[PDB]
């Protein structure tokens, strides 16, 4: 019983840095682990890392540039995207995910260019 | 982690 909404697009210079943040209203957001996802025009969702109360996971597109991390005390979960690369470039949108049920967000868009 | 079950849901998504 969340509602998620995503912020810290923007356009970017390759090799740069972006933090989005996924912020929570509602309640027992402690008992959601948080999902990244990204989708650029015309291609297929893909995930992204995730989160549960510290445990992380990373797609191997990503692992070693970008960083996870939650801050419950805020309701937030901020992805810090180092090393940017063009294909980077997508509507980012996270997941809420409470056993089997799942509430997503709106995206913010991340757009990288050199 | 007591959200490890979700996590393994998630891993299982990295084909």
């Amino acid at each position: 019983q969340v509602q998620l909404v995503e912020s810290g697009g923007g356009l970017v210079q390759t090799g740069g840095s972006l933090r989005l943040s996924c912020e929570a209203s509602g309640s027992a957001f402690s008992s959601y682990a948080v999902n990244w996802y990204r989708q650029a025009p015309g291609k297929q969702r893909e995930p992204v890392a995730a989160i549960g109360s510290f445990n992380t996971v990373y797609s191997d597109s990503v692992k070693g540039r970008f960083t996870i991390s939650r801050d419950n005390a805020k309701n937030t979960v901020y992805l810090q995207m180092n090393s940017l690369k063009p294909e980077d470039t997508a509507v980012y949108i996270c997941n809420a995910r409470r056993g089997a049920t799942n509430t997503w967000g709106q995206g913010t868009q991340v757009t990288v260019s050199s | 982690d007591p959200l490890q079950p979700e996590l393994d849901s998630f891993k299982e998504e990295l084909d």
